[PDB]
């Protein structure tokens, strides 16, 4: 059938900058039916560009898309606060829709560090039978990020659970979960816990750790 | 007014069954087509079905071919997708859809609806398990202190984490969920000021309406492991 | 043999044919007092006044039939009696085919043997039969337009717009709703243009054809009636050789 | 007892298997 | 005596004709021109005028007596014409009911006979005239279709259409609406033939019988003209 | 006097009134480039080009009064002109009265003084004046019975619904709608039933007036120019006194 | 040489005539037929057939030339058919261009000298051929009239109202809607006549004109036939 | 939806204007007439205006007569009244309102909207004046105890009293205002248990948006007056 | 011009009541333009009977009308528990709308006794320079209810304001308050403040009274 | 004294029993 | 200087009082 | 091997340089 070809797969931007993205088919298609759409986080997409060469309602007057044949393209002029989203070019075939598989922006900033913490389990998870040490690390910038664990000096990595994400709208940074969840007394026969992160504006991977300390 | 609402959804067994309904308002609605269009949860779409205004031609992929059926009402402006025989690939997010140009099918897709839930797994309505988190000390006891929230052991999706029912908007951070055997593990935290901890005390308020749970659960500031 | 004799008679009487026409019309004057919504005590007066009515009828066609056995099979008249009878009957016995005893009320157009001795009527049915070869060539040849245009019509505009031609059988109806001028602009081909942007290369042409031909069929008559009165005085001028 | 085909019924007396009473039992087919 | 024939020299002074006539145009034409925000000061004078011209012309239909005894009553025309001047006078002492003073503008139709005064225009109203009874004719054999086919239709569109063939008394005027060819496909076929698919075979012939009811009435004017 | 003789010759030429129409010719097609929405850059160049033409029309219509002072007034396509120069100048000196410059397109209209000579034009424009005494007869009659009408029909409906018959400029244009069978019923009528419930006695016997009398116009031509022909034979008859 | 004469005699069968008349049906026929939901397998079958009635189709045209040389060519009929056998014959080989593979039904016109040979249908087709030229002067006549207008409607309609008298290329449309009665109160003049209050001034003179075209119409024709 | 939303309002000094606009949604706006009523605080109505569907004909009352102006505009959808030289007698509520047949001036009233309130008054912008009330002993010490809150001194129309904003909702008694020397004088009060109280202090809650003002007032449990 | 007559002014009544409502015009009026019209408290009113024989949409069908000429009316059979409105029947005349007066109803029940109440000034609004003294009456049948002031025996009407209330939905009761405002040193010139209510179910006036005991 | 049927009235002097005041004491029936 | 009528105009030579500046002063009436 | 213009292909046998395999090879042009 008639299946289409996003490029590229990401793609991350700074403000101030035309850039272009694409869309490819392969079979030659008419410009009169050929569409895009826009979605942002937990929203229904919306119509963005009819056409291949008209506006939608509402849209700025910044963007424009062209192309013909088998190779149609978006371009941007300068690139404003709110525009990480989601792309997706849209064709009509003999009966049957077909959508893209999506291209994802993302706003380029200056590096920052960390705030980690780790949180021992609770009373009541430990009355429950049992136990699970959770390393919080927010606000940070890339979304690359490595975490350890370090239990008396051993690493141990059975249990881990890592979450990640979405790049902020207030700052533009990142916070991740990671939770290593053992049973009651697995968790009483040692003393250290420990979190690491390996960041890369520091060569040393920063400690959070706690003992048994009324523990 | 224009808008659409999209009713139904949930959790069926493997083989089961479910019917949907939209519900439109505003437009003529005698005088286009409709179409519903779904979404994975791998953030991909895909085309489900299409039907012109009066109801006599519909059109269907390849994929799903007799098995789901589409129908029509005018005179009560409603929209049936009914359902049958489910697999374990289509735990997906639908969607209601009008199309663009009066009369027409096979065109743009101007003005959508906001989703409704189906998912399709053999297992059981869990409770969840809620814990609020603490932490050990402070290097000279910082300001900014955090505190978290922990919901693990829950299942099916949706839930709802709030603090104090929706008190504080801003260093609180919801991370998204993993399913694990056949439990949704999920965590949160958010950053105040030592001053306001433990002088005002705030409570992770977590609700599970699949298995109708309400659980508030507050931090008790570094309770120590000793017994004389 | 003499009650043969009494139903020749009896039967061959201009009072029994009057007396079955003032009952047909009372048929249609008591079948059309039908009003809805129902309060439903109507309903079971209604159907039974059908089975008196369809009752009589029948008690009526076995007494025309029993005086001869092959002389009938002979006009339209009676064989389309006999059907309407039959459908009735039909409808009397099983279930829920309703709307396939409505053909019944077309007997009234037995009135015109009535009138067949009026003076008046035969001049306007002189009329009528004088009309008849013109139209039966007209209605072939628009027919094959009909049948060039709308296969065309269905390859050009099927895929989008399934609803007015999706088929050849809905685009014969589309395109006789074009043919008459009604809203064949503002409610078909407006919504074809925003899509197909040279849809008027196709339906501007196609007007001027049919109403091309109906002007023609009406001054065809105008001057074939003409043709032959002056005829009927041509012969005079005959008469008029001697002088 | 149900009423049989080509009989007299009301609301009391219902018909038997594939008929509609209306005001007589009548047996249905499409 | 004398008199008389003085009252024979006065009524046939077509002056008088000619300013009874453009004092009835003046007649109709008053409670035309007001303006529905009414004023209702002059809608009086209007009130009042409309009494004094309805005297005048009846104090004219009296006069005319005195001329003519018999004669007058023998044409048919100044008949249907006395019987409207007492239907107008009608409303000077009565109730109000309406639908009965508003007929006073008909009375136009007298200049109907200035119409059969112009030479030119002797052709046109003489073919009408002739051609009249053939006409007439074909009204009541077209009306007896309309009849056939209104109760054939209302029995089946009957149940769940009930605004526009839910009796007789509707039923015939949709179906007439449906004959002069205004709005029959988007408007009252194409919402039947979502409930019965099959509802075409009824209307698709009807237009083939009461619009090719139009090719034999222009054969008997042709024959008659 | 030898320039009088020199403007006799050369304004008088086949050649001259060859230019002027293709000049006319080129007004037309620069005007009709006009599109909308628009840059308003053509705007200053569609108000010279307007200028442009009126000027050298000016020109034109001066040097064509020059030759004669009292045989002008004559025929009406002069002072048709003079119309038409006269209200573009009075739209190029005084402010906004646009649409009033608008009269100017009919100039076209003079190709037909080039095409006298065509032997095909004849027959129809022959046609043309053939009609004029029955359609000159029918319109005063027709205007008679809506100047019955209208009044009643602002009588009748004029307290409730004002917008289609609150007064007699707007019954007019009414009941002109309810003429050419455009929407009588599903636009007019059926709102008016609602609160009127006997209004199908006004507009139903209306229609049938109309109807008969467009048909009767049609068949009075078509008797018409067949009873002149015949009688160019008839004479013929008279040659066939001696036969 | 005889074989020359052979071919005359199998070329003259008119079972020839009809098997490839009513083939030509059948393969108009073929792809009208089919159900959108497309099962693409006797589609492909259907292209076939396609494929192989046009291959007969250029065997018979070619096949034509061996008995008449020149004679074939001088035929104003079989001039337009043997364009379109060419302009059939081009989708074989060449890229996907529609508008073109579609004009393949057109042919049916040679039944018409089928309706030629029918004695009862010999009227009407020579009353319609004797008198196309008179229609064709009125034509241009009345082309001329919508040329003067348009430009006309476009300078006083063309701001405010750019959708449906924007240009000349719609304005030309929207009077030919207009011209043909079909929805010009309620849908064209009405929504003007709430921002030009004297609009009705350019439309019902113009009504005038173009349906009053109808009547020297009947007159071109009563004079012809 | 069909609706009506019906802005603008408030208090003009006399001899002032005031412009109303009302506008409508989901209805075919094209086809209807329009028309405003008016109601005097003494429960009475009273017609003001209307308009048919185009917007040339236009129908007054005599008493306001050439003073009152209405218009439409419908490529926005929107009904305009322009008022000027206003009168003592006008301090009056009033509604947009849609007529019942199609195309027709003259019938029923089927759809309303809510109401805007235009004062004249000469007067000008108080606060007001919110004081908490408290009973001085009980017989018995009966459980029946009633808290007061007093609104005494503002102007102009509306106001708003709560308890604990918007707490409790039974038992309360509000109470209508009375009008002297231009400001307004209202009251309020609510019985509730008396082992609520004083162990759970409510709090009148006043906003006066006119001069936006919020108060908020607890009750002191019968604080004696003496001084030693 | 053409104006109405309404009849009763108000009428109160019991549940289960086939009650008759009034409406007269001083000119013959044809009976397929009259209207009613419901009004509840707060809300703006809602159409209610079209041409005085049909219901509206969503009418419960225990409502009838009927009339001609001069006399219109209006039936209830068996009244219900959301039926204390005011009701009006409206007529359409040359070119003027016209409405009536309003007709209101209510439920009659059993007598109770007024729970009374006497407050005495803040001290914030006697540090003021104001005093005002307040006699709360509330959940009381019917609505006629009266109240004197007795200040050391002397009866005061110097600074009375009463206000009454709506008829219950909850209980069908009433409420009222009487405030008796003065200034400060008037009010500090006197011992003893009391309200008195005179209820129909008992002869003797109930008093609520206060000191200056640590007043 | 109410005035007569065929007599002109007004606001004040007001017709007899049947009559409307319309300018003049006009009998009704219907 | 504002500009007269008949004049050339500009948008920076406005006209003087009571004309429009299409492209030259033109003066106004209705 | 790419098929030639004039020979049958299906999804397995492509056809040449600026071609379409309709079944069967095709040359384009506009």
């Amino acid at each position: 059938e008639i299946v289409l070809t996003q490029s590229p797969a990401l793609m991350a931007a700074s403000p101030g900058e035309k850039v272009t993205i694409t869309c490819s088919v392969s079979l030659s298609i008419s410009s009169s039916n050929l569409f895009w759409y826009q979605q942002k986080s937990e929203t229904s997409p919306k119509p963005w560009i009819y056409g291949t060469s008209k506006l939608a309602s509402g849209v700025p007057v910044r963007f424009s898309g062209s192309g013909s044949g088998t190779s149609y393209s978006l371009t941007i002029s300068s690139m404003e606060a709110e525009d990480a989203a989601t792309y997706y070019c849209q064709q009509w075939s003999s009966h049957s829709f077909t959508f893209g598989g999506g291209t994802k922006l993302e706003i380029k900033r200056a590096d920052a560090a960390p705030t980690v913490s780790i949180f021992p389990p609770s009373s009541e998870q430990l009355t429950s039978g049992g136990a699970s040490v959770v390393c919080f690390l927010n606000n940070f910038y890339p979304k690359d990020i490595n975490v350890k664990w370090k239990i008396d000096g051993s690493e141990r990595q059975n249990g881990v659970l890592n979450s990640w994400t979405d790049q902020d709208s207030k700052d533009s940074t990142y916070s991740m979960s990671s939770t290593l969840t053992l049973t009651k007394d697995e968790y009483e026969r040692h003393n250290s816990y420990t979190c690491e992160a390996t960041h890369k504006t520091s060569t040393s991977p920063i400690v959070k750790s706690f003992n048994r300390n009324e523990c | 007014e224009v808008q659409l609402v999209e009713s139904g959804g949930g959790l069926v067994k493997p083989g089961g069954s479910l019917k949907l309904s939209c519900a439109a308002s505003g437009f003529t609605f005698s005088n286009y087509a409709m179409s519903w269009v779904r979404q994975t949860p791998e953030k991909r779409l895909e085309w489900v079905a299409t039907i012109s205004n009066g109801g006599r031609y519909t059109y269907y992929p390849d994929s799903v071919k007799g098995r789901f059926t589409i129908s029509r009402d005018n005179a009560k402006n409603s929209l049936y997708l009914q359902m049958s025989s489910l697999r374990s690939e289509d735990t997906a997010m639908y969607y209601c859809a009008r199309h663009l140009y009066r009369y027409d099918v096979g065109g743009a897709l101007d003005y959508w609806g906001q989703g409704t839930s189906v998912t399709v797994s053999s297992a059981k309505t869990t409770a969840p398990s809620v814990y609020p988190l603490a932490p050990v000390c402070g290097d000279t006891t910082g300001s900014s202190v955090t505190l978290g929230c922990l919901v693990k052991g829950y299942f099916p999706e949706p839930v709802t984490l709030t603090w104090n029912s929706g008190s504080l908007s801003s260093g609180v951070h919801t991370f998204p969920a993993v399913l694990q055997s056949d439990l949704y593990t999920l965590s949160s935290s958010v950053t105040v000021t030592s001053s306001t901890w433990p002088s005002q005390s705030i409570t992770c308020n977590v609700a599970h309406p699949a298995s109708s749970t309400k659980v508030d659960k507050k931090i008790e500031p570094r309770g120590p492991t000793i017994k004389p | 043999s003499h009650m043969y004799l009494r139903i020749t008679n009896i039967v061959e009487s201009s009072f029994f044919t009057k007396f079955i026409i003032y009952l047909i019309v009372l048929n249609t004057l008591f079948m059309a007092m039908e009003h809805h919504p129902m309060t439903e005590e109507f309903k079971n007066v209604l159907a039974i006044g059908n089975l008196v009515f369809t009752g009589i009828f029948a008690i009526e066609i076995i007494l025309r039939i029993y005086v001869h056995r092959i002389s009938f099979f002979k006009d339209p008249w009676s064989l389309f009696d006999s059907l309407i009878v039959t459908l009735s009957l039909v409808e009397l016995f099983l279930a829920d085919v309703e709307g396939l005893s409505v053909l019944r009320s077309f007997r009234l157009l037995r009135v015109f043997r009535l009138v067949t001795a009026v003076p008046q009527m035969r001049k306007i049915v002189s009329a009528l039969i004088s009309v008849i070869p013109g139209m039966l060539s007209v209605i072939a040849l628009m027919t094959l337009f009909f049948y060039i245009f709308a296969i065309m019509a269905t390859q050009l505009f099927g895929e989008r717009f399934p609803e007015w031609f999706g088929t050849l059988g809905e685009s014969f109806y589309t395109l006789f709703q074009v043919m008459t001028l009604e809203s064949w602009s503002m409610g078909i081909v407006r919504p074809l243009m925003e899509v197909y942007p040279y849809a008027w290369v196709f339906f501007i042409p196609f007007i001027f054809v049919v109403t091309f031909v109906m002007i023609n069929l009406v001054v065809a008559i105008c001057v074939d009636a003409m043709a032959i009165l002056n005829q009927k005085e041509e012969q005079h001028i005959i008469d008029e050789v001697q002088s | 007892y149900c009423q049989k085909w080509m009989w007299t019924c009301d609301s009391e007396r219902k018909c038997c298997e594939g008929m509609v009473c209306r005001l007589w039992c009548k047996k249905k087919l499409w």
